[PDB]
């Protein structure tokens, strides 16, 4: 029972003292109790004379020099298994949703070495994601990384709660979703969605579980609260040999957080006003996120730019981790596609020959390339008219027209918002699907057969039902 | 003694270190020997670091320094309505004591993600631009941020004075009441506008917290905490108050401060790596409650000064991440006589359309759509142009007009669709540019005569019924002729 | 337990660890920590050690032991270390056990001075179209791989290592180039992930990867290039060659940077340290063609820098272009359009690979250099006029920009690359559709295989064309052309 005294208190950084021989290693969590509940402090530095500068994970009002500290022996630990999906979770594993205690099987720490070299898989390979445009031209990698662009206005809590329903069933893996600064207002908001949509049923099973760290939170709390959802991700993967999603939600902000951190402990700014140690921060967090001989984290994670800049500091140092992006568009939606994947704009590193197979890139390069050389035409469309079309160019417009409209599908999850029937369509469908497509061997199908709808036959199918 | 007392080691520039204190809380209140308060902030080794909230010429070397054993508070409680306070809810008015319900810390911890329910109800701020194109929900923070003399209070103000048709009937769940911080604004601007409110008989459901341009820093740090209580006691209660902090801005200059001056690590700008934290600390308190809790609810609208329309600064780009919407004004829009200076493609409400009242939604849905087709064709209006791109360029002109006010002149729900009915609809076209402004008096007066059915009815379901849109289409078309 | 051997910790933390006693250690002296991490001695004070941690500052208390090494910080070399993957501290992470080593070089050593080398002459053949006609690249040399995030950069390293397979299996002991691969900052799947390709390709078995991944501590990174630098001297000690890839440098300099920042050194330009320009410095003249008399090893350094949206004005990408023999500059304009390898030619520079460039290629690409950097004269001018004189050079600029085109994982051969520009030099390809280029390459090139073996055969064996070997050359390509 290892006890300590509270020396120092300048907002969230707080100084403790204890016996020679007695301290606590770094990364280690102590623990105040508070009447509120209990203050959890994450040791960071050893100051010598048996003193440690520590950073809080709640406000630090009302301390008092001398105050008793307890060392808990080792780094911040969260609830694991099974029992946590469906509860809602701040940094410290605590329940928030005043549902009453996890009674997990087991608590784990937050701070991992990841998987070595040794550990590593050595092929990349696809994770078959159920949904149609990501599926065929940009592809996630199963174990990789893939950044989800766009915020508000175009789908993207649903997209996301499709891909936690579509991992589940053809996979059966469960999701972590890790709020890293989110607005309040909205975690609330997305928790009201997933028990709507489902995902989460808090009588039955649940898909997912939740992880929150609010902006209120101070910045010791927020740096790691992605860890701690990540720690949950990874039992799954561990134990249960599960292929894993991982939301974190946004990882701007846990960039910013570390950056709020590194300020407060006194390190010299480097660049920009980012900590000096940008890297190795989202190395240490990014590189837990892979493919294990157990099975595999795959993380979606939104990313915020600043100023649209790609080159300041923060987004340069997180696409260095990225294997994937889904670019989500204003631009997609407006013209009735859902989801609103940008399909010249989401890339995918696994759209390669090697990784896909030339029957899957042959197909995919081609779609773009089609999209590609109709964009350019949406211009003289609008003044020339459509009759001043060229040969190949008169039917490959109208081809492009049918395979933009073929690139939208109904989620599962969305039913309840749309009436629609929910389709998740395979990659050999999907591939085939589009290779016949792509060949004139549905020229002479109407367009509107192609939109919403699921494999290849629900073309066919809706094509003789715009017949009744 | 020591535990309770201190001696001042040395005081300079609003800090005074002092030796002993030993029992005392970070953040703790606490009382020098001349008179003057102060908070404990640093509680290091060998001493504790104070910030002055007076002169420090005030403060010696030796003097005593007392505990006072509680947390920084502020009364809260109706009995400050109609009142103005500085930052520790002492009254300045000159209006005798402020009964209190009870007392409540500066900081305490924003409802978390259960006790809160999705943002549903208006915050009618009776602005035809910012009604229509960027609805305000109770429990919602949406920024007001421009540069310098752009309107930013106005919009505030405005907002405030709008509230006199609920906070004028009895149901209380209508009710709106009104919290303004005035941080780093000098005395007679916020005595003006106390004369403002007063005339504009607002005061009375209005409460001003306003710690002034001569102030101890530590009081303008302070002065958003202590008045985001005074908000919460009504939100806490089942009812719905509105917060203006004007601005955070200043308030962040007072924090940077003290905490230079503490000595404590600076960054981008100069800023402690804690400034965020302030500010999200502070905007994340304003909520709508779940029913299980009042369904009581704080509606945030805090003000931001940019230089020379830089987002990118520093505290602009916090704010604006940790708030649910901008309302963005500019000068240029400003001089064009575009008042509010309301520039529409830049500003959002976050909420949107869940915020606003469904009569105006249902006219103005196409209203968010027109002005932005507008702005993508606008450097046309320098001759030979398409029958598509005049009318874009004809209606867009209009709307623009329409959009325009006067000053603490915010109308009503009921005054607002059928002006925008008859703009989006097509019913302006035919009138000049000159005459949209002469137009929408007559047009509501008219309205008011004839048609006060129909008022009524949108004022009471707050819905358009299909046989009320061809009510007000006949109202319209039998108006424009004559 | 010594004041004078041993240690006990005074404090650690922000990646230092600070020690009282180590009264006999050695200015830059390793050190083994109680839990087993190592550290170096940085600074030496009355009254106390500071010591950078190789590894979590989790892993050192307050009041631990700390026990002398005697050794200054270095690496196992020797030829026992190809087909191997270890960390900066030499340390082995592929789990094929024990480095077998002939020793311990330091990681800081000294470059050879002015005396003990010779210029540059061999070629170091990348197989890359692009690289060897117009960026010829010499054993000896340090030539700089530069461009934007995703560009080829790695792919222009890599197929140039899976290009040294053609001699590696050779009895010939001299033209057999032994490689190493500097991971710095890399995602640890990304390594393991590109160890596998040179598995596959069989080209692990004579290169050497060194990896100090994205999550390990900065001075873990910092120490990689020197450590390898060490593990390639040897190569280069012993009469043999060593080509040293660094991936990237940009990593290593941020790495840097933040060991900088924490020790609080002044930062300068974009916040680096005075003394980065240095860091590379040091490391990059360590390559060198050795003179006879020094047993003519060469040790070869292709760096890779990143640089962000095309700016090589930048700090970093200055000051190793400042040190390096040229850059092999690839651009994120190309790439996005189709032209890989996307060296944009304009600017790219060899300095001292002249010499070292096959005869055959210098022949077949005489001014091929300036002619392309001046199809980009006119076909940046051209989107003005349709000149039947400049037409001629915008369809010879267009095919062989299609003629410079490459897979990945193709390297070639000599052999079958200076017939290949000698149809686009001469005009051969005229007349071909632009869709049908890549077509022309691989029906060409078997078309040579099955009839003409005997010319190729002998541009191999000679490294230069013969008046005879090309006026044959003619007649082999305008039968085909016509078919
Ligand atoms: N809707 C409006 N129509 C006409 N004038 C207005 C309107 N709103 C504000 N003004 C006037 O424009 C000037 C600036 O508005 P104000 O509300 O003071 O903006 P501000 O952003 O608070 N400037 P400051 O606080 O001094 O940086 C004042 O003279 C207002 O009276
Ligand atoms: N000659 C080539 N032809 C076609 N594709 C190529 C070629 N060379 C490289 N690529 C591909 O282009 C993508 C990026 O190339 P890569 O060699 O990783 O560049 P890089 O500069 O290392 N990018 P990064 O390391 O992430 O900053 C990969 O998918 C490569 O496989
Ligand atoms: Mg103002
Ligand atoms: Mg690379």
């Amino acid at each position: 029972p290892i006890t300590g005294k509270v020396t120092a208190v300048i907002g969230a950084i707080v100084d403790v003292h204890f016996e020679q021989s007695e301290l606590p290693a770094i990364l280690n969590a102590l623990e105040i109790k508070t009447p509120q509940g209990k203050l959890v402090l994450e040791v960071a530095q050893h100051l010598g004379e048996n003193t440690v500068r520590t950073i809080a994970m709640d406000g630090t009002e009302g301390l008092v020099r001398g105050e008793k500290v307890l060392d808990t022996g080792g780094p911040i630990s969260v609830p694991v298994g099974r029992e946590t999906l469906g509860r809602i979770i701040n940094v410290i594993g605590e329940p928030i949703d005043e549902r009453g205690p996890i009674k997990s099987k087991l608590r784990k720490p937050i701070h991992a070495d990841p998987p070595s070299f040794a550990e590593q898989s050595t092929s990349a390979e696809i994770l078959e994601t159920g949904i149609k445009v990501v599926d065929l031209l940009a592809p996630y990698a199963r174990g990789g990384k893939i950044g989800l662009f766009g915020g508000a206005g175009v789908g993207k809590t649903v997209f996301i709660q499709e891909l936690i329903n579509n991992i589940a069933k053809a996979h059966g893996g469960f999701s972590v979703f890790t709020g890293v600064g989110e607005r309040t207002r909205e975690g609330n908001d997305l928790y009201r969605e997933m028990k709507e949509t489902g995902v989460i049923n808090l009588e039955g099973e649940s898909k997912v579980a939740l992880v929150f760290g609010q902006m209120n939170e101070p910045p010791g709390a927020r740096a790691r609260v992605a860890l701690t959802g990540l720690t949950i991700a990874e039992y799954f993967r561990d134990e249960e040999g599960q292929d894993v999603l991982l939301f974190i939600d946004n990882i701007f902000r846990f960039t910013q957080a570390g950056s709020e951190v590194s300020a407060l402990l006194g390190r010299i700014p480097s660049a920009f006003g980012y900590q000096p140690t940008l890297a190795t921060d989202m190395g240490l967090l990014q590189e837990r996120i892979t493919t294990t001989k157990k099975g595999s984290v795959t993380s979606v994670q939104a990313v915020y730019v600043p100023a649209d800049d790609l080159t300041d500091p923060a987004p340069a140092t997180t696409f260095a981790h990225l294997d994937a992006t889904t670019v989500l568009s204003r631009g997609i939606s407006e013209l009735g596609i859902y989801p609103a994947v940008d399909p010249l704009d989401s890339k995918s590193r696994l759209l390669d020959a090697a990784v896909v197979g030339q029957e899957h890139y042959d197909v995919a390069s081609k779609v773009q390339e089609t999209l590609q050389t109709y964009k350019s035409l949406q211009d003289i469309i609008a003044i020339l008219g459509m009759d001043e079309l060229s040969e190949q160019d008169k039917l490959t417009v109208e081809r492009a027209r049918k395979i933009q409209r073929f690139l939208s599908q109904p989620f599962a999850v969305a039913e309840v918002f749309t009436g629609i029937p929910g389709k998740l369509v395979r990659l050999k469908d999907t591939v085939a699907s589009f290779k016949a497509v792509l060949e004139g061997k549905y020229d002479n199908i109407p367009e509107h057969a192609f939109y919403m709808v699921g494999g290849i036959e629900d073309v066919v199918a809706k094509a003789e039902k715009l017949a009744a | 003694n020591l535990n309770e007392t201190g001696r001042v080691l040395a005081v300079g520039d609003g800090i005074a270190r002092v030796f002993g204190l030993n029992n005392i809380q970070a953040e703790e209140l606490v009382e020098f020997s001349s008179g003057v308060k102060g908070m404990a902030l640093n509680l290091e080794p060998g001493q504790v670091g104070i910030v002055l909230f007076g002169s420090d010429r005030l403060v010696k070397e030796g003097e005593l320094v007392k505990r006072t054993g509680n947390i920084v508070d502020v009364p809260v409680g109706p009995g400050l309505l109609g009142r103005v306070v500085d930052a520790l809810g002492n009254p300045i008015d000159g209006k005798g004591p402020i009964d209190a319900a009870g007392r409540s810390r500066a900081q305490v911890k924003a409802p978390g993600i259960l006790p809160r329910r999705s943002v549903h109800e208006p915050v009618q701020t009776g602005l035809k631009a910012v009604d229509a194109l960027v609805p305000i929900g109770r429990g919602q923070r949406e920024l007001i941020i421009g540069d310098r003399q752009t309107g930013k209070t106005a919009v505030a103000l405005d907002t405030i004075l709008n509230q006199k048709r609920w906070n004028n009937g009895s149901d209380e769940s209508k009710k709106l009441y009104c919290v303004y911080v005035a941080v780093g604004q000098k005395r007679s601007t916020v005595a003006q506008l106390v004369q403002t409110l007063e005339q504009h008989d607002a005061m009375k459901y209005s409460i001003i917290v306003a710690a002034t341009a001569s102030e101890a820093a530590p009081l303008q740090y302070l002065a958003p905490f202590t008045a985001a209580s005074i908000g919460e006691w009504f939100r806490d209660n089942g009812k719905h108050a509105l917060i203006v902090y004007d601005d955070l801005s200043k308030q962040a200059v007072a924090y940077r401060q003290l905490s230079l001056l503490l000595r404590r690590p600076p960054g981008r700008e100069a800023y402690p790596g804690d400034v965020f934290y302030l500010h999200s600390r502070l905007l994340e308190r304003a909520a709508k409650l779940s029913e299980k809790e009042g369904s009581g609810s704080l509606t945030a609208l805090p003000v931001i000064e940019t230089q020379g329309g830089d987002v990118s600064a520093y505290i602009p780009t916090n704010v604006i991440s940790i708030t649910d919407g901008q309302i963005f004004l500019e000068a240029e829009l400003f001089y064009k006589g575009i008042r509010p200076a309301i520039n529409v493609g830049l500003s959002v409400s976050r909420v949107g359309s869940a915020a606003q009242v469904k009569a105006l939604k249902q006219v103005a849905g196409s209203l968010k759509l027109f002005l932005a087709q507008y702005r993508e064709v606008a450097a046309f209006a320098q001759s030979d142009l398409d029958a598509s791109t005049k009318q874009t360029l004809v209606r867009g002109e209009r709307l623009t007009q329409l959009l325009k006010q006067n000053q603490y002149s915010p109308l009503a729900t009921e005054e607002q669709v059928p002006l925008i009915y008859a703009g989006v609809n097509g019913h302006l076209d035919g009138i000049e540019l000159s005459r949209i402004g002469e137009f929408e008096s007559s047009f509501l007066s008219y309205l008011k005569s004839n048609h006060n059915e129909l008022l009524t009815e949108i004022r009471e379901k707050g819905e358009l019924s299909k046989e009320l849109l061809a009510s007000l289409k006949s109202a319209t078309e039998s108006f424009v002729a004559t």
